[PDB]
């Protein structure tokens, strides 16, 4: 069984322009355990990005959080790349602050 | 104390008795209990598992309290296919430690003793001769020869199922010609009826 | 606290 | 409050020569503190929290020889599989093992897991009983009978009723500055109009543990919401929001209810 | 069923030697005991799996190696602590957690080669006085004179083994306890009826099996080599 990933972009603290945030991205409810998670700041990757151990819920499904540190402002467009086995390509979920 | 401690023991019943046994695990973590029986010079052999629940196998009864961390081992109407040594065995963690183990001996009831000690001679020869103290009360305890040149074996416990018959017996000889004694058994508490026939 | 005990399938 | 002790285990094999990836993470109340990972250099069990961290030196020997212990069974689980399912050494399958412990307010126990999968299907699951097992495919009733025959669960349930939540309680009390704590959401709410007729309310809830809580939008009390799946947002404390278009001018009409632990009364939440 | 062996062993000081212990059963863990007479059964080496094997609480002197499923030789190194010693083999069912034992294996340490001895085996017949007292016959069997204290005595009767009306000693009789390396004795009996000793037809044997030594060892002393061998007595009945 193969389950294609949840993908979710947001941000640690209501996005306020100037002010220091984190810009999260949680993948959940995918299988295999292999993925590759890519945050595009301006459409390019972030060369330091961290991120946590891999678990899973109760149902066996993984999750993951990718996550940088960011001043996020007007110009400054934020997203997610995320591939996977279920992806015929390449999955960019862009980053809203309303959401 | 230590990680499995058990009673010092030894314990000598007389047959159809009934015996506890007692064991203290100091590892609380343990989940994994066993008793298992060990002859003398011989290899442990499993007797039965130990579940909190305390499950009954006929003759053998074992239960477990993981609160006070005690095993206990009942074995009721003991025979003598019981007399060995019972070792309690817990896990560290899959690895089971042994106890250093409590000793049952069976005491056969003789229910009519004829203690005496009879001289057999060698099939192929006639200077050498033994002595043979069998079929007294298991009262008696044979103690070994305080002499150099007289050899004296202990107390062994023979069954004869086809009679329905059980006797005691202790072996005793020498190397040179000169001991044809009925002394040999002289330093034991024998019987006041022991039948001495002779040379 | 891993259980002390390893249960194969 | 009610607080849990798990501990999840990740077997994924490499095909052919190669050792496969041992994954093993503990979790207090959905809080990791323990990981092990076979293609780390450390080859040992590394904290991932401050309580755990000041255990001395015999507790990460005991606990690294039995996560060593657990790696040396899943290699055999691998194989094992393989052939209950008649599948060659050639592929690649991931072994998912989770046990753990549930303890309530009473901080008494309350439920035990113990469960199998394998390539992201259910397996072996250990029943709410804990003297009986549930078996998904014909592969799994093997190993059902076979761990009926050896009292696997009783075993287990010194362990699930034991030693487990002993260390439980014990790890609550070590960090409970970060454990015990039940922070409150700080609600608000957001109206974005797609159009000059129709707006989409949105009711968020931003800094909370645990991550339990409930988001329902209701028109003058009374399912078409868009609601994601709680999120964490990394300083320890969970988001979730959901939202509802709703028509323009009628916004008085919806109001959204959130429930949480740290919440005394039931927010109710107007525009 | 695991099988150990040899079930009987001795070495001289400073030679190493090596036990081995197979499997046919398809156990999951394989485990090394030892047992000294005052103390339980201390671990020595385990292996869970193929290629791997831990330590135990007595390792230093030993050493290991299971490069094989159904094998796990336990080499008893020149760690001097092994006088007569016995160790065992063990093989787990980590679902069970059961421990099945092999036979298990006695190691003794000679200082001499010349202090090894076959059994003296003799069949010692019934007296009249026993069989008119009380209508029993009880053959004794006496294999004395032996180092080490490798023998496993049987009884045949009619061509055929015995088991029930047998008491064999369960430890071998020193016959100079001041000495560590003193030859030993082991009494057996054997106890039937009255009518069956009476009769000349029946054939009564003592069988004792010697462990010793072997083609390895060299012999250059005026007796015989005290080789692994089978000395045994045997008597007819009498009227």
């Amino acid at each position: 069984i193969q389950r294609t990933p949840k993908i979710q972009v947001y941000s640690r603290h209501p996005a306020e322009n100037g002010k220091s945030n984190f810009l999260n991205c949680y993948v959940s409810g995918f299988h295999p355990s292999d993925i590759e998670v890519d945050l595009l700041k301006n459409g390019e990757r972030i060369e330091k990005v961290e991120h946590s151990d891999l678990s899973f819920s109760k149902d066996w499904s993984f999750y993951l959080l990718y996550y940088t540190e960011f001043t996020p402002t007007e110009k400054d467009e934020y997203a997610c790349r995320v591939n996977h086995v279920t992806l015929s390509q390449p999955k960019i979920v862009k980053w809203d602050r309303d959401m | 104390r230590k990680e499995v401690e058990q009673d010092p023991g030894p314990f000598n019943v007389p047959e159809g008795a009934t015996v506890a046994f007692n064991c203290t695990y100091s590892n609380s973590a343990s989940q994994s209990f066993f008793w298992y029986r060990q002859d003398c010079r011989k290899e442990p052999k499993l007797l039965m598992s130990v579940y909190s629940s305390g499950n009954e196998d006929g003759r053998f009864t074992a239960q477990l309290n993981r609160a006070s961390q005690y095993i206990s081992l009942l074995i009721r109407d003991s025979k003598l296919s019981d007399s060995a040594t019972y070792l309690c065995v817990v896990n560290r963690n899959n690895d089971m430690r042994f106890g250093a183990g409590t000793r049952l001996t069976v005491k056969p009831n003789i229910q009519n003793p004829d203690p005496a000690v009879y001289q057999l001679r060698d099939s192929k020869s006639s200077d050498k001769s033994v002595c043979l103290f069998t079929d007294f009360d298991s009262q008696t305890n044979v103690s070994q020869s305080k002499d150099s040149d007289v050899y004296i074996t202990d107390k062994c416990v023979l069954d004869m199922r086809s009679m329905d018959f059980k006797s005691n017996s202790a072996v005793a000889w020498s190397n040179k010609s000169d001991f044809a004694c009925a002394n040999a058994f002289n330093n034991s508490i024998i019987p006041e009826d022991t039948f001495f026939p002779s040379p | 606290y891993l259980q002390p005990r390893t249960f194969l399938l | 409050g009610s607080h849990s002790m798990r501990y999840f285990f990740t077997s994924v094999s490499r095909p052919g020569r190669g050792e496969p990836r041992f994954i093993a993470v503990g979790y207090v109340d959905d809080t990791q503190f323990v990981r092990f990972d076979s293609d780390a250099a450390s080859q040992r069990m590394e904290p991932r929290a401050p309580w755990i961290e000041q255990e001395g030196p015999e507790y990460w020997d005991g606990e690294t020889r039995k996560v060593k212990a657990h790696s040396q069974t899943h290699r055999v689980d691998l194989g094992t599989l393989r052939g209950y399912y008649n599948q060659s050494e050639a592929g690649s399958h991931t072994v998912q093992r989770m046990y753990g412990c549930d303890v309530g307010s009473d901080w008494r126990f309350l439920r035990g897991y113990h469960q199998y999968a394998y390539d992201g299907k259910d397996y072996i699951a250990l029943k709410e009983d804990l003297r009986s097992w549930t078996a998904a495919d014909m592969a799994a009733q093997t190993t059902k009978h076979k761990w009926e025959a050896a009292h696997v669960a009783e075993q287990l349930r010194a362990y699930l009723e034991g030693t487990c939540v002993e260390w439980l309680r014990r790890y609550l009390e070590n960090g409970k500055e970060t454990l015990q704590r039940t922070d409150a959401p700080k609600t608000h709410m957001t109206h974005h109009a797609v159009s000059d007729h129709e707006a989409t309310l949105r009711c968020w809830a931003l800094s909370f543990y645990p991550a339990e809580i409930t988001l329902t939008w209701q028109r003058d009390g009374e399912q078409d919401t868009e609601l994601v799946e709680t999120r964490p947002a990394g300083d320890g404390t969970f988001q979730k929001w959901a939202a509802v278009v709703v028509p323009s001018g009628q916004e008085q009409r919806y109001t959204c209810h959130v429930q949480h632990e740290g919440l005394p009364k039931p927010l109710t939440l107007r525009w | 069923g695991i099988t150990q062996s040899p079930k009987y062993l001795f070495r001289k000081e400073g030679q190493n030697v090596t036990l081995s212990c197979e499997q046919n059963l398809n156990h999951d863990a394989m485990y090394w005991y030892r047992q000294d007479p005052g103390q339980g059964l201390r671990l020595i080496y385990y292996s869970q799996i193929v290629n791997d094997f831990q330590k135990g609480d007595i390792a230093e002197g030993y050493s290991v190696s299971r490069e094989k499923k159904e094998s796990f030789p336990l080499t008893v190194t020149s760690a001097q602590k092994n006088p007569t010693a016995f160790y065992l083999c063990a093989g787990q069912v980590t679902n069970t957690g059961e421990l099945f034992f092999g036979e298990g294996s006695r190691l003794t340490v000679l200082e001499d080669l010349n202090k090894v001895f076959p059994p003296e085996v003799a069949v010692f017949e019934p007296s009249e006085a026993e069989i008119s007292h009380t209508q029993k016959a009880t053959l004794v069997c006496l294999a004395t004179g032996f180092y080490p204290d490798h023998v496993e005595l049987s009884w045949w009767v009619n061509g055929k083994e015995v088991h029930s009306g047998v008491c064999t000693d369960p430890q071998p009789l020193k016959e100079q306890p001041a000495l560590n390396d003193s030859r030993y004795a082991l009494s057996s009996r054997l106890r039937v009826s009255a009518t069956f000793w009476q009769n000349p037809r029946n054939h009564f044997r003592c069988q004792v099996q010697f462990y010793g030594l072997s083609e390895n060892d060299e012999w250059t002393q005026d007796r015989a080599k005290p080789v692994t061998q089978i000395v045994s007595a045997e008597a007819w009945g009498r009227a």
